[PDB]
C-alpha cells in the first residue's frame, strides 16, 4: 500500500508538472497572439490616421478588430481551463480507484 | 397623423429642405434639432446583482457540492456515492438541481428559487442583492457554473436560460472592444444581442425628420417616420447618432443609403435599409453598417450642402469641397474621402 | 460487485461530462459559423442595395446563401446528435456487460 | 428612384438596352449573363413616347 | 456460452449500426457531390448558351464533365460497398471463431 500511494502521488506530481508546462505554453501562445495583435492594431491606426475619416464608425471598426483578438485570447484561455479540469479530474479519479483498492 | 408641428417655421423656404424617393418623400427641417428620448429607457436599472443562474452540469459522483448563496453557504449536498443501479440517479441534471434549490429555499425565502431543465434561478431578493456570488463544488467546479451576468467569453454562458436574461461578455474593463450584450430567448433556443442595461433606444421621433408619404387612397399623409431603435448594447459602444445636438442640414440618398448631412458629420444610414441609423451589430463588422464620419480635414468645417450625383457624393462645405468616393460596396471600410477643390460657397 | 457498480457509474459520469463538453464546443462551433454568417449576409445586403437590381431573383440569391449556412448548421448539429447516440449507446453496452458479469 | 414602366427594349449584342419613359438604362454583363452579374446602369435621360 | 453468443451478437448489431451510419454518411457525401454537380452543370449550360457555337462538340464537353461527376459517384459508392464487404466479413469471422470456441 505504501508503494501504491507513492506511485499514485508520483503520477499526480507528473500531472501537476504537465499543468505547469501547459500553462507556460499557453502563455507563449497568448504572447504570440499579442505579437500579432500589436502589428494588426498598428496597421489599423495607420489606416485611420491617414484618410481624414475621423469618425465614431471609424473607431467602431478598430474596436471590432480589437474585440476579435480579445475573443481569440478568451478562446485560448478557456482551452487551457478545460485542459486543467481534465487533468485534475483524471488524477482525482485515479487516486479514488487506488484508494478503493487500498 | 402625428401632428404637423415640424413643418411650421417663420420662413418656410430657407428651412425646409427635402428629398424624394417614390413612396416616401422625406421632409427635413433644418431648424429643429433632435433629442434622445430619456423617458423611454429599455432597461431601467437592470439589477445586475439580483439574479444568478446556477448552472446545472454533470455531477462527477462523489465530489460534494458546496454553493455559497450571497456569499453564505446554504447549498450543501453530497451526491450519494452509492453503487446501486437505482442509486445512479444521484447525478442527473434535474434531480441535482432540485436537491440544491429546495435547500436554498430553506435558508431564506427572500430569494425565490426555481428549477429549469438546465438551471436553477434565484429571483431577486426584494431589497437585498447578491452581495457576492461564488461556488467551489467539486475539484474544478465541473458541476455548477455560476454564470452571473458578466462572463469571459462566448463560452461560459449557460446552455438553457430563462425567457429573458442579460449577459455582458467583456474582455477587460479598460478596452471596450469586445463588449456586447446577449439575451436568451426561450421559444427558439437562441441567444441574441439586444440593447443592454440602461440605454434608451430611440430619439424623440418628433424632432427627427418627418416624412411626407402618399396613402393608397389618393390623399396624402404627413407622418413621423418610424426611425429605428438602436438595438445594440451600451451607449458608448453603439454611439448615439451624434447629429442629435445638430440640425439636420440637408437630407440625401447617396448610393442606396439614406443620409443626413449634419453639423460636421455625414451621417449616412445603413446602406441598404433606409431607416436603421445606429450601428447594426456591436462585435462583428457588417458592411451594411451605417457610416458616421466627420470631415475633420485641418480646419473644423461645417458641412453646408450635399449633392448626390451617382457613383460619388460630393460634399460642399464653406471653405473647401470634398468628394466621398467608393466604387466598391460603399462601406465604412472603403469611404476614401478626398479634398480636391478650394472655392468658396455661401448660405 | 459494489466496486464494479461504482466504477461503471464513474465511467458513465465521465461520459456525461464528455457529452456536456461536446455540446458546449458544438455551441462554440455554431456561434463561430454564425459569426461568419453575419459578415457574409452583410456583404450580400451591401451588394443588393447598391446595384438597383431590385429583384426577386436577387432576393433568391440571398435566400440561397442563407440556406447554405442553415444547411451547414444542421450538418453540425446532426454531427453532435450522432456523437451523443454513440456515447449513450457505449455507456449502455458497458453497463450491460457489467450487469451480466454481476 | 422613380417607378418606371419599361416601354421598349432593343436587343443589340453584348448588352440589351432598356428604354423607359423617363430614363434609359443599359443592362450589361460580359461574363455569363447570370443573376449574379447583371450590373444595370442608368446613363442617359432623354424622353420617349408611345 | 450464452454470455458468449450474447456478446458476439451485440458486437454484430454494433457493426450493423456502423453499416447504417456508413450508408447515411455516404448518402450525405453523394448529395454533397450532387450539390456541386448542379452548380457545375449550370455554369456549363451558361457557357454553351452564351456563345452561339451550338456545337455537338460542346454537347460532347458537357457530356464529358457529366461523366466526370458520374464516375466520381460510382467511386464513392464502390468505396461504400468495399467497406460493407469488410465489416460483414469481419463479423462473420468473429462469429466463426466464437463458434469454434463454443
Amino acid at each position: 500500500a505504501m508503494e501504491i500511494m507513492r506511485q499514485t502521488n508520483i503520477q499526480n506530481a507528473d500531472l501537476s508538472l504537465q499543468a505547469r508546462s501547459k500553462l507556460e505554453e499557453a502563455s507563449a501562445e497568448l504572447t504570440s497572439q499579442n505579437m500579432q495583435k500589436v502589428q494588426a492594431i498598428g496597421s489599423i491606426r495607420a489606416a485611420i490616421g491617414e484618410s481624414m475619416l475621423e469618425g465614431s464608425s471609424m473607431d467602431r471598426i478598430k474596436r471590432v478588430t480589437e474585440g476579435q483578438f480579445i475573443r481569440e485570447a478568451n478562446m485560448v484561455t478557456e482551452n487551457y481551463r478545460r485542459d486543467y479540469q481534465a487533468i485534475f479530474a483524471q488524477q482525482l479519479g485515479g487516486t479514488q480507484s487506488a484508494a478503493s483498492q487500498i | 397623423p402625428n401632428g404637423s408641428n415640424y413643418i411650421k417655421t417663420a420662413n418656410p423656404r430657407n428651412d425646409l429642405r427635402m428629398v424624394t424617393v417614390a413612396d416616401y418623400t422625406f421632409i427635413v427641417n433644418r431648424n429643429v434639432v433632435a433629442q434622445k428620448n430619456t423617458k423611454s429607457v429599455n432597461l431601467p436599472n437592470y439589477n445586475p446583482n439580483q439574479d444568478g443562474l446556477i448552472n446545472v452540469r454533470g455531477g462527477q459522483y462523489g465530489r460534494e457540492l458546496i454553493v455559497h448563496i450571497n456569499g453564505k453557504d446554504v447549498a450543501k449536498y453530497k451526491i450519494p456515492d452509492g453503487s446501486q443501479p437505482e442509486h445512479v440517479n444521484n447525478t442527473d441534471a434535474q434531480w441535482l438541481a432540485e436537491e440544491l434549490a429546495k435547500q436554498m429555499r430553506t435558508n431564506l425565502s427572500d430569494w425565490t428559487v426555481n428549477v429549469g431543465q438546465g438551471f436553477i434561478h434565484v429571483t431577486a431578493p426584494s431589497g437585498q442583492q447578491i452581495d457576492s456570488f461564488t461556488t467551489k463544488d467539486g475539484y474544478a467546479d465541473q458541476l455548477i457554473n455560476p454564470v452571473t451576468h458578466y462572463a469571459q467569453s462566448f463560452s461560459k454562458l449557460p446552455p438553457n436560460a430563462p425567457n429573458g436574461y442579460m449577459v455582458k461578455i467583456v474582455g477587460d474593463a479598460s478596452k471596450s472592444a469586445d463588449q456586447y450584450y446577449v439575451r436568451y430567448d426561450a421559444e427558439r433556443k437562441v441567444w441574441t444581442e439586444t440593447l443592454g442595461w440602461n440605454t434608451e433606444d430611440q430619439v424623440l421621433w418628433e424632432t427627427m425628420p418627418h416624412a411626407l408619404v402618399r396613402a393608397a387612397d389618393g390623399n396624402f399623409d404627413f407622418k413621423w417616420l418610424e426611425w429605428s431603435p438602436k438595438s445594440c448594447g451600451d451607449v458608448d459602444t453603439n454611439p448615439w447618432p451624434s447629429f442629435v445636438g445638430s440640425s439636420i442640414n440637408d437630407v440625401f440618398f447617396f448610393r442606396n443609403r439614406l443620409g443626413f448631412l449634419s453639423g460636421e458629420n455625414i451621417i449616412l444610414s445603413r446602406t441598404a435599409k433606409y431607416f436603421n441609423f445606429y450601428p447594426a451589430s456591436i462585435a462583428n463588422l457588417s458592411d451594411d453598417d451605417p457610416i458616421d464620419v466627420a470631415v475633420s480635414t485641418n480646419r473644423i468645417a461645417i458641412l453646408k450642402y450635399a449633392v448626390p450625383f451617382s457613383e460619388e457624393l460630393l460634399i460642399w462645405s464653406d471653405e473647401a469641397q470634398f468628394v466621398l468616393t467608393a466604387s466598391g460596396t460603399l462601406t465604412s471600410k472603403s469611404v476614401e474621402l478626398n479634398l480636391t477643390t478650394q472655392f468658396d460657397v455661401q448660405d
